[PDB]
């Protein structure tokens, strides 16, 4: 067991106060956890709009890396 | 980007009362001004507008806001100053604001109510041709998303400058009060019917009444959004309340753009 | 400077102030017809309208002092 | 009719033109399509796309031809409906051709409208 | 597909006919032909004049038949009017789909001069892994 739990550091609520608290906190939860449906779409990415010198090293370290990083 | 919960349903279903206040904003008289900030603050999130160079060339308003959390740059003609004419200073103001937004990938929204360029020998001698071409260049060069809303006037060369379709505006919408024309009806009629007005002046007819009747005909026939809509220079004519929804939806569509341009070391903008 | 000046040549269609009236920045001072627009000229500074030198129909020129505050 | 020289009257005139775009060659042509058990080009778009997602482009286009008397008959939209919307929440560009306007034959303005949505799709990916 | 994708210099000489969809296929301007020239004998049209007049001036030929006119002679006269008015290079030249109408003898010179002008081309196309030609 290595999840970080909610801790009541001070105070001792009754079961009904604990239930009210946890229901409120869960309603205040951040919604869906993360946007797992996010999809890669590199069309018109800003790095493709830059002018690069034909001998520019940023062709390797900026342009190519941005296209290839996954 | 900020997180914003997008309202579900069509642009017509998602109208707010603040949106419906745009339907009455434009005065009935063609020569009554309105403050363009009334449009800007209603299309931007939380009414929050960061104006830039607020105290300079107030005939054009530029600045930042958010649409559905996305930073945008606004460039808007201001009818309450010099009737909204473009001039040297407003051109250079808007031109550099657009080039900065384009450097940093910020979409631009243009709000258009421009009767033309400010007439005068001082503008000509101080270089309105050269310095006005800066705003054309900046807008044509820009490859961010470009949305144009026309409210009332877009005449002549100022029509070209203020986000015309062939200057590469991605989406152009016009309000029903938009007036898109080569020139004001008074000048156009004085040209297109010169032969009749001089013939009436030979006959001693009421040339003023004739001129006013011809001008009324030209206004009712041509000084509207629909000729441009018929040729697709305007993509849609919309109720003013639809503006916020149309802009947010277009910016969402245009969030990724590829534009091919010839290879160059750098351009040669007018200076 | 406290001068309110005509921003362009035009005709005074309306005067929105009277001499001895107090005004605040952004208050309407005059309406000039110019370039086929009823352009408002508004107070640049807080104070009192003094030396009001305009009448309806005045074909005032650019830079004409409307009043001083 | 609200005075066409007023802002409210211009807005009413826009609503009138928009209504005319729903049946640009009259309502009896829509009736004939339904009697043949087909959908109209507009219904086809609205059925494919997610409900309420359709944004129309160039709805008020009219042809510019004057050959053989075509100038006497200028349907709104020139016989194609073009725009964009979503399918299953992902944006798409769409055109739909309207056989009731000149049999759906391609004119200049009809073609230009298709070219515009092609360019939009190619631009936005 | 092959013509549209090609990015070399593309020159078109129209000698006589170029009808319908085959006008599109055989190196039309909007398919990216760099220089289109036509001989005076060029005939650029949606379709042959018999079909075109079978379609426009339909109904007119049918009320001519109901009035008992010599509809075959009317159809001939309509064909001739259509041929003389439209079945030529000049409507395309007026719309700039033909860059020049030239004496046929000028063809070698025009081709040589165009190829020399077009010897260096930049054409910019969207990025793709490869195209999807019909197969
Ligand atoms: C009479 O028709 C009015 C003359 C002024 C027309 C306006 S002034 C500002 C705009 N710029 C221009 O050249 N014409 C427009």
């Amino acid at each position: 067991d290595h999840e970080a739990h909610i801790k009541v550091l001070r105070g001792e609520p009754t079961p009904e106060e604990m239930a009210a608290l946890m229901a409120v906190l869960a309603s205040a939860g951040g919604g869906p956890a993360e946007p797992v449906k996010k999809e890669r779409n590199m069309w018109g990415h800003p790095v493709d709009k830059l002018r690069y010198s034909v001998f520019s090293w940023q062709r390797v370290t900026l342009l190519e890396r941005t296209h290839m990083r996954r | 980007l900020y997180p914003v919960a997008i309202p579900e349903g069509s642009i017509e279903e998602t109208l707010t009362d603040e949106d419906l206040e745009l339907d009455t904003l434009i005065p009935d008289s063609p020569n009554q001004p309105y403050d363009m900030h009334e449009v800007i603050t209603r299309i931007l999130d939380d009414d929050e507008f960061l104006e830039v160079q607020a105290g300079y060339a107030g005939n054009i308003v530029v600045g930042f806001g958010r649409v559905e959390g996305r930073p945008v740059g606004i460039v808007a003609n201001q009818p309450t100053q010099f009737a909204g004419c473009l001039d040297i200073n407003a051109s250079e103001k808007a031109a550099r604001f657009i080039r900065t937004c384009d450097c940093f990938n910020i979409p631009i929204v243009l709000l258009v109510d421009v009767p033309g360029f400010l007439p005068g020998t001082d503008q000509e001698y101080n270089g309105i041709i050269r310095r006005g071409a800066k705003l054309l260049y900046a807008y044509g060069e820009a490859t961010v998303a470009k949305v144009t809303v026309i409210t009332r006037k877009s005449y002549g060369g100022a029509y070209c400058v203020m986000g015309s379709k062939d200057m590469g505006a991605d989406v152009v919408v016009a309000w029903p009060t938009a007036q898109i024309a080569v020139m004001g009806a008074s000048g156009a009629v004085g040209f297109v019917y010169r032969q009749q007005l001089k013939e009436a002046a030979k006959n001693g007819e009421d040339v003023d009444a004739l001129r006013l009747e011809l001008q009324q005909t030209y206004e009712d026939t041509l000084v509207n959004p629909y000729i441009a809509a018929e040729r697709g220079y305007v993509d849609a004519v919309i109720p003013p309340s639809h503006t916020r929804g149309y802009v947010a939806n277009a910016l969402r569509l245009l969030e990724r753009k590829i534009v091919q341009m010839p290879p160059k070391k750098h351009g040669n903008i007018p200076l | 400077g406290d001068a309110v000046t005509a921003p362009m040549q035009g005709t005074v269609v309306k005067v929105a102030v009277e001499e001895g009236q107090e005004v605040s920045a952004g208050d309407l001072v005059v309406v000039l017809e110019a370039m086929k627009m009823e352009n408002p000229v508004t107070a640049h500074k807080d104070g009192t309208i003094t030396g009001l030198a305009v009448e309806a129909g005045a074909a005032i020129t650019q830079g004409t002092v409307i009043a001083e505050i | 009719q609200v005075d066409i020289h007023t802002t409210a009257g211009k807005l009413a005139d826009l609503k009138r033109r928009t209504e005319e775009t729903l049946h640009p060659v009259g309502e009896a042509a829509v009736d004939k399509v339904h009697a043949k058990g087909k959908l109209t080009a507009r219904e086809r778009i609205l059925a494919l796309l997610d409900e309420g997602s359709f944004v129309e482009l160039d709805a008020l286009a009219k042809h510019r031809s004057t050959n053989f008397g075509l100038e006497k008959n200028r349907p709104l939209g020139d016989g194609v409906i073009t725009g964009y919307g979503t399918i299953d929440g992902r944006d798409v560009c769409i055109f739909s051709q309207d056989a009731t306007v000149f049999g759906g034959s391609l004119g200049e303005v009809y073609g230009e409208k298709i070219v515009k949505v092609q360019e939009l799709a190619i631009k936005t990916g």
